[PDB]
């Protein structure tokens, strides 16, 4: 999981930065359509928290990839395709949250820790949004088309975050290399104001 | 299993008490949900998440009990134990506040599909940052385990470099209190 | 005999209003507050769900 | 039984979590009862001016504890008192009362009197070097 890679990055950053940081501060140590929709809402609300649903279960993550899910084959093809389109957002969220929670450790240095902390804060805002959508579903205010529409921006944000995480992990960017990677990513998001 | 019973069990686990349907699994050092079939796998994962907090609470309390009785910890050791107890008091205040909010949600009785309703997912979100704080404190305790006096002071100085700004501020305050 | 009011230290103050960091988007001095989350934006079904960026202030 | 902390019998049919919380709180009440017994006995004129003054200070602190408890009782009568809020509010009070009771029990074991009592008080003040309150 992204958490294991981020923790390894933390240990590496701690050693390299300690050699770099002359400052003596040591790092801290058959279902009805409505019933199918309801079951899928429960599964998605679990997947957004990284929990397998009753009808939608997560597949094991192979490498630094987004989490894959197993969907019941008996779901509507249109529903199944919408689920597979939205599930990428929850997988990206889970990977970003794991990386954020691990690399926010002092061993990763203030730059990587702050980057992970910011990712965690944005994941928290996303989770707040998702909880409000879950409430709307409990209120009956969440439709499948409304769900798809609401997750589309969340899907794009999560996909951008997952692409950034995978780029940082492939480049093993740390410190000044991490700052260079951040600059390059900021140039890569020239078309995405958010 | 009613959601309210799970809420009660999770609030007890935050206090280190086994719930009616969630009991401490000593093998996992976490509260385990009783094997009644009707628990959702998502609900099970949420229970595990809360039991991580209960495990941290129990670890902190074990440490506090182990060191409050040790006169040999010296004035620096006693100050460190006092700081740990003070942080535990703040944590217990937070847990009490969360319990009171859950009680307010129970008292209102309405499954209001409003964004403000206390859902198990909303509870998990609201305790995520507290969970991170408690995880940081437990890791610090583990790294500081067995250290006292100047070794504790050295560990505290090392702990001031935490990357989490909230954790960084907390560790700075703890360092200042232990250095006093 | 009380958990002292965190009026003094900014770190302690934030801990108290965040309930030791438990509160995410809210701060409170009231112990009897019913915890609510921000409502779902009306455009979420229209514009999707945006990641809320914390204000720079 | 003897110079032991007061023990309580709790109805066995209480919730196990509730019973454990009750047993966690009961230590504070046992400490309070022991402290009150010590204060009331050593408050006799026979105990000398120093021990009498110590008992008077303990009585003042017991009165403050009772005031707090009465306000909490009112909140419960108001329905405003939850078990977790009570536990949180009493935890610092519990620690303070436990420290005071431990000091009282140490003085009683040492039968400290006058200058020996003053020395014991100084040593206890040093024993609270880590506890600013």
């Amino acid at each position: 999981s992204t958490l294991q890679q981020s923790l390894e990055l933390k240990r590496k950053m701690l050693r390299d930065k300690q050699n770099k940081k002359n400052s003596g501060q040591h790092l801290p140590i058959t279902l009805p359509l409505a019933s199918q929709e309801s079951a899928v809402v429960e599964d998605l609300l679990y997947v957004l928290v990284g929990v397998d649903g009753r009808y939608v279960s997560a597949q094991p993550l192979a490498g630094r990839q987004s989490r894959t899910f197993l969907v019941d084959p008996n779901l509507d093809l249109s529903i199944r395709e919408l689920v597979h389109r939205i599930l990428p957002v929850a997988a990206s969220y889970s990977a970003v949250t794991r990386f954020i929670e691990e690399k926010s450790s002092f061993e990763y240095g203030q730059v990587n820790h702050a980057l992970a902390a910011a990712m965690r804060t944005l994941v928290k805002e996303h989770l707040i949004l998702v909880s409000q959508l879950e409430q709307l579903h409990r209120q009956g205010l969440l439709s499948l088309q409304k769900l798809w529409f609401y997750i589309q921006p969340a899907m794009r944000t999560m996909d951008i975050l997952a692409s950034l995480a995978t780029s940082v992990d492939k480049g093993e960017c740390l410190g000044g290399s991490t700052l260079s990677l951040l600059h390059d990513r900021s140039f890569s998001y020239t078309g995405d104001s958010q | 299993i009613t959601e309210a019973a799970l809420v009660r069990d999770i609030l007890y686990v935050f206090q280190g008490i086994d719930g009616k349907n969630i009991k401490m699994n000593n093998t996992e050092n976490c509260y385990k949900v009783e094997g009644k079939a009707n628990l959702s796998r998502s609900l099970r994962d949420t229970a595990v998440r809360l039991s991580e907090l209960g495990w941290l609470h129990n670890k902190i309390r074990r440490y506090t009990d182990q060191r409050s009785l040790d006169r040999s910890f010296g004035l620096v050791g006693q100050s460190f134990c006092a700081a740990l107890h003070q942080e535990l008091r703040e944590y217990y205040r937070l847990l009490s506040v969360l319990h009171s909010q859950l009680q307010l949600e129970d008292d209102q009785g309405v499954n209001l599909g409003l964004e403000s309703s206390l859902t198990l997912r909303r509870l998990l979100v609201w305790t995520y940052d507290p969970k991170i704080r408690l995880k940081t404190l437990a890791a610090l305790v583990d790294h500081c385990q067995g250290r006292k006096g100047g070794e504790l002071a050295s560990a505290v100085h090392a702990y001031t470099k935490t990357g989490d700004p909230y954790m960084r501020s907390l560790v700075q305050h703890i360092l200042s209190l232990v250095s006093h | 005999f009380s958990f002292g009011d965190p009026c003094g230290d900014r770190f302690e103050r934030d801990t108290r209003v965040s309930l030791f960091g438990a509160l995410v988007h809210s701060r409170t001095y009231d112990m009897d507050v019913r915890l609510g989350l921000p409502p779902v934006p009306d455009n979420a079904d229209l514009s999707g769900l945006a990641i809320k960026v914390p204000p720079s202030v």
